DNA sequence: GACTATGCACG
DNA sequence: CGTGCAT
DNA sequence: AGTCATTCATG
DNA sequence: CATGAAT
């Protein structure tokens, strides 16, 4: 009933455990998906519950509950939150959630509690989930032992860079900023092409992040050290207007601002710097931003500094700040920081196995019904004796014997004719059959060609790639500077 | 705490009393910050006909009404709205909010309401939509309206039933339900005042065995 | 863009909705299956997704998320906290929710919340849904109007008068004490014979209420005026005993305290007793229970005042206390009134119709199989020609219309042939199939008899009721003084 | 807030640091009173490597523990248990818990660890059962007592995994945890010092380069 | 249903 | 000063 | 994951 | 002074 171990061993072997799962299993994305797994659980679990795009809209609670009982392991506030935060056009560049309620805005207000709100995947988030159903992607087991679940989604575009990730472990952080769809798939086919694709010219693809705020972005040169190492500072400047006040009067009006920050905040600290008169342009501050639209209005009085006040504004307060570049992701089950490169041939890589992956089980699948159908087509010669060897035997078991033995079919052909319904007799047309067959013999060519061909499989990588650009692809809303 | 209006106009300022933290969000969020308020009611209101005067004023819900919309509760009148609305779930729960509120309205504020600055918003009950980036959608508030509707989107087009304003984002509410151009309100009169008073007084009120013989007489549970 | 009402208006048809719902949908039991709608969809619920006693228990969020998003348009706090009172042996004298976890305690403590309690039905509980597949008893839409909802429980025994209900409407409250199963089901029982029994001989079989919390009832006369009218005062004590103090010292020991009433609450008060000295009697006030059983000790200094002491408490705390009968339930959708003898009719008549509508759905089940079956019989003396004529059609539906116009089978019949499939032809024994022939014509003869019956029919609901007697009965709790 | 043992007595008193209100409640209720005390902590404990002094002391849970336990923090020693026993769930978060409150006791309290007065309980992590009145279960800690219980139970039996305190009853925490004859417990025991100190400074500390080199070196995630 | 404090990295 | 999965 | 107020009936 | 489904 006791047993004694020292502080070193209990701190040492007690940390690492939480550190571990932190990094993999916590706090960290996947440099393939682009995910951490709670994330990657919900989609996984609203998906196989049928709560795609094209849906009814689900209660929140219910997606929830379902995750938390089946998958994730931790409290509804954890799973919910994270959910919402999905559903977030101004922190996502392209929402994987899409949510019904109050769930938050950018002056930073509650979400409603998953009893009120509503959800379902979008549609773009179906195609992380492409081809999860074709053994593409390795599975383990839950918590339960009763169900499995993807340890990486199939990825059918480069979720890591658009959508971006932060990004709190132990020994390391996280922050990825947003990028667009168009542009970095762009860069990826590139890299397919020309696998020893040099930074400089991908940089002529891929220029820079797309903060779904838009505003202004200033540093190419630091741009280029964050793709080159995976760290950088970049200034992230809101996007200004003049306007022309009746009555010898100037306006400044703001209608982008920096990514990740709390527009009620920043206007209540511009109206502070107005009150202890930190700056002499100074009158009155106001939030006139409705649905449909954000405006900021800062309106100055007779001695009209604009451009000096202006620039004071950009120093100390928030409508001009810097993000900085820290990409770590998971690869190979452990933290690496990466720039653009890896992250890259990562992507690429995975859609290669999961490429593979789902050929061979296409292939298999066709081989299975040709080799039934080749069957089937034997029988239709010898229909009469097979209906009588049939009626003459003891049971199921012993006519697919006999089946064997007597006419050489496999076991997998016999099951098949055996377990035919009596009005598929009513079709005995080898033609219709035949025409199946060489159907199904393309299939496998093709799929053959596929598997054992790096260039026509890269190929096919591009032509899917290009398809996603397509459909999902929308113009920049951050500018470079 | 209150979400105010940008500008002081007694004249056309609303003050919209919502049931809910989280409907009020919404409501902050679509909405015309020019002129309309925002006051959200956490959970049932105290019943002013069965309470005391004391409890009353301790209350924080009823104290805020009363400071955000100034006169006084005696009440003087214009300060500070020319619209109070009542916004709550198109649902048995909203129903007897309003139920409250009225009755706190007419026993203290009664001068609000005969110079008809009392509404009750009526948010939609249904929408229909007929998948993915071309999505349609219609609302729709009675029986009727949704016969309409059906026919119109015909047959593929699936029916929503809002079970409460959570359910809805900040475009729609300004869309359906707060937007002047295209919102539909209920405003409250009173035809009489004594009438009034024994209706507030038998259901509203402390003694019970009178609610009893209301509910059997008129309540048809069939 | 705008109507007009009076408040006069307005104020009766809003207020009527609330009161209405109230009454029948939220605060009021149901005087068949004893249930509130919340509960009732908790238990459907919880067996519809298979969470039963006989398997693993389920995080208790998600069933809670199902709940919410399938059937109760509320709170995920208010159907939570419903669930987890259903599974307190304190309040329920048979709990119908197992849960584990923290789950409160009588001294009050607040149970876990739904993200870490793990729950499943219980055995009994099963019981009130026994037989809800075949189509007992009336289902309405949720709504969704995706799904189906029962409106009552089949309810195989008594369980409005057994767990009790409280209590809180708009017009009507309603407090109903725990019974003892067994007593309630020989009461029942005899009013199934003696229809006509009066409230005398029936307190002879169900006497006063049995609470899960023990303790001494007192009040002969007030429980026959409660069972008679609905409405009755009886006192309840504590269960006391006296231990001698080594040194000319007495102590009270208490072992069971009344119904409802919060433990910790009881100590502190007994203690403040003691403090402001209120009594004279008084010394040392512990708190002595731990997991499995109720300890509570008030031992006395010198001045032994045992029975005098002992007296007041009674008198000035909680110790003793009443209980008010105000037996109100639904019944044929309003609020009623209620005495022992409509409960148990109205429960007995429910079980009539449950029964009748059960035997109704297994008698056409067994006429559709017993159909099919004469046709198998037809079939295998013309096998041969029948599969000639199947092989000679032209599909499914032609081959089904040449059966039935050539041979004169019926529809059903000819489905049921057409889609045999084909190693079923490797038995063609008239034989196996005349015996299960006989015992369907055995079948249906036996329910027809409890159809048109009345008698035998209620025979049935008493061997049934019997039944569950044997199972689940437990000894009383409770004494009547 | 301290759910304290009934009698005072500074040789065979035990105190228990719970993660969890709601674990601390389960604990509460199974458990022998007469000398067990309960105090739960809410959520992460302040890591007392990496705060200021300030910060510390002003914290509830330190200032609740150090108030309960007498000593002070200099420290002095015997007040006031004879065990400090830590109870967390066997999952990475109560591992975190637990080298956060080492962290504390060895920086602040270090003549109760060197003394052998901190424990930390280690809750079953399976629970082994084969319906219904006849229902029978088993507890295991290891991959090898496992092995054990499922020959024994053999087929048929079906093995829960424990996710945390809250999974489990109280008298089932009594009869596995907490029940001084059955109950297995951990006695932390410091062997040198300087190691001690550098260990706890590398891991717990503010600096972090170290920190993660540590893991590059130890944490085999493979 | 809002608020209330912590770990973890970092600038 | 605040980020976002966790307690 | 506590705490905080209110409806409704009643004794 | 609470009880328990609702907000
Ligand atoms: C772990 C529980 C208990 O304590 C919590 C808080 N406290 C801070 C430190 N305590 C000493 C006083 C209370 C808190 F501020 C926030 C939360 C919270 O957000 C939360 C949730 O699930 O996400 C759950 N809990 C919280
Ligand atoms: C409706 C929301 C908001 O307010 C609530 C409370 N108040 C906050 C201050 N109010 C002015 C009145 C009291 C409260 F004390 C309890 C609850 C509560 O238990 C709860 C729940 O879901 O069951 C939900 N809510 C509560
Ligand atoms: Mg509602
Ligand atoms: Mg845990």
């Amino acid at each position: 009933n006791i047993q004694n171990m020292s502080l070193e061993d209990i701190m040492g072997e007690r940390f690492g455990r939480y550190s571990k799962y932190i990094i993999q299993d916590r706090a960290l994305p996947d440099i393939r998906d682009g995910l951490k797994p709670v994330q990657r659980r919900i989609l996984y679990s609203m998906n196989k519950d049928s709560n795609t795009f094209d849906k009814s809209y689900r209660k929140s609670a219910k997606s929830v509950g379902n995750i938390m009982g089946n998958f994730h392991p931790h409290g509804d506030s954890s799973i919910y939150d994270a959910m919402v935060r999905m559903s977030q056009n101004w922190k996502n560049r392209e929402i994987l959630v899409e949510m019904h309620g109050n769930n938050g805005s950018m002056d930073g207000d509650p979400p409603a509690a998953m009893r009120y709100t509503e959800a379902r995947l979008s549609e773009i988030a179906g195609y992380l989930l492409q081809d999860i159903e074709k053994k593409t992607v390795p599975f383990a087991w839950n918590f339960d032992d009763t169900e499995k679940e993807p340890t990486v989604l199939p990825a059918a575009f480069p979720n890591l860079l658009v959508n971006g990730s932060t990004g709190i472990s132990a020994g390391y952080a996280t922050d990825i900023p947003p990028h667009n769809l168009a542009e970095v798939i762009d860069a990826a086919v590139y890299m397919i092409d020309h696998p020893t694709a040099k930074i400089d010219k991908l940089m002529e693809f891929l220029p820079g992040p797309d903060f779904p705020t838009g505003a202004i972005i200033q540093g190419r040169d630091e741009i280029k050290k964050a793709y080159e190492t995976g760290k950088g500072r970049v200034v992230v400047r809101s996007k200004t207007e003049i306007e022309k006040l009746k009555g010898g009067k100037e306006q400044i009006v703001i209608t982008e601002i920096p990514y990740e920050i709390n527009k009620a905040n920043l206007v209540k600290k511009i109206d502070d710097v107005r009150v202890n008169n930190k700056v002499a342009g100074i009158a009155e501050v106001r939030d006139e931003s409705d649905r449909d639209g954000l405006r900021i209005a800062i309106e100055l009085k007779k001695d009209a500094n604009t451009e000096l006040v202006l620039n004071y504004l950009f120093k100390y307060t928030d409508l001009q700040i810097n993000y900085n570049f820290n990409m770590v992701a998971i690869d190979n089950f452990t933290p690496r920081q990466v720039g653009i490169v890896p992250i890259l041939s990562s992507y690429i890589a995975h859609r290669r196995e999961v490429i593979l992956a789902r050929s061979r089980f296409d292939k298999e699948k066709a081989e299975k019904r040709l080799h039934i159908v080749e069957g089937l087509i034997r029988v239709i010669s010898i229909l009469d004796e097979v209906i009588a060897l049939i009626r003459a035997s003891e049971n199921k078991a012993d006519a697919k014997e006999n089946l064997k033995v007597s006419y050489d079919f496999t076991e997998e052909q016999a099951e098949a004719i055996v377990t035919l319904q009596l009005y598929r007799l009513t079709n005995t047309d080898v033609v219709v059959l035949q025409e199946e067959e060489a159907e199904l013999r393309e299939k496998i060519a093709m799929l053959a060609a596929i598997i054992g061909d790096e260039r026509t499989m890269y190929n096919l990588m591009k032509k899917e790639l290009r398809e996603v650009k397509k459909k999902f692809a929308t113009p920049r809303l951050s500018s470079l500077e | 705490k209150l979400t105010p209006a940008q500008s002081k106009n007694p004249a056309k300022n609303e003050l919209y009393l919502v049931e809910g933290d989280s409907a009020g969000g919404s409501a902050k969020q679509g909405r015309d910050r020019k002129f309309q308020a925002i006051l959200p009611l956490r959970g049932k209101v105290i019943n002013t006909a069965k309470a005391k005067m004391a409890d009353i004023l301790k209350n924080e819900e009823i104290n805020t009404m009363i400071y955000t919309i100034g006169a006084g509760v005696d009440f003087s009148i214009e300060a500070n709205y020319d619209k109070i609305i009542i916004m709550t779930d198109a649902d048995t729960d909203g129903a007897h909010i309003q139920t409250l509120l009225l009755t706190f309205f007419y026993r203290y504020m009664r001068p609000l309401v005969e110079a008809g600055h009392v509404y009750i918003a009526l948010p939609p009950l249904y929408k229909m939509s007929k998948k993915g980036k071309k999505e349609e959608v219609a609302y729709a508030w009675t029986d009727g309206e949704l016969e309409e509707l059906r026919k119109q989107f015909g047959k593929g087009a699936t029916l929503q039933r809002y079970k409460g304003l959570g359910e809805m984002n900040a475009d729609q509410l300004w869309e359906t339900t707060m937007n002047p151009e295209t919102r539909t309100l209920i405003r409250v009169t009173i035809e009489d005042l004594a009438r009034a008073e024994r209706r507030v007084n038998v259901l509203m009120g402390d003694k019970v065995e009178p609610r009893r013989k209301w509910i059997e007489d008129n309540v048809k549970f069939t």
